[PDB]
């Protein structure tokens, strides 16, 4: 509205394998231009 | 591990897998034999780059 743009979401996967294979999985497909990332509220390094 | 392509990325993906499935991994040839700066601690990834 400030001046054509879609977005897309996902939660945090338990496995970081599993969570890698969802990230294309589904973001990829949807031929993302970027993607936000941001730390879970558990203490995981 | 042993590939063709020159995508440096995929090593890197490499020592990510080290990371979790706790399993050996040899790079050969390709984008596995380049060499990253640091793997991770519990990675057990290793290179015959230099
Ligand atoms: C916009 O992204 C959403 C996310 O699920 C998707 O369902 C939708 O198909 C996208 N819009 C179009 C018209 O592609």
């Amino acid at each position: 509205k400030r001046h054509q743009l879609n977005a897309t979401s996902v939660t945090h996967k338990p496995n970081a394998i599993q969570m890698a294979l969802s990230v294309c999985e589904d973001l990829i497909s949807s031929q993302v231009y970027a993607i936000l990332v941001s730390h879970p509220p558990t203490p995981n390094d | 591990f042993g590939d063709d392509t020159d995508q440096e990325a995929v090593a890197q993906m490499l020592d990510f897998i080290s990371s979790h499935t706790f399993v050996p991994i040899l790079g050969i040839h390709g984008g596995a034999s380049m060499i990253m700066a640091d793997k991770d601690p519990t990675s057990t990834f290793f290179q015959f780059g230099a």
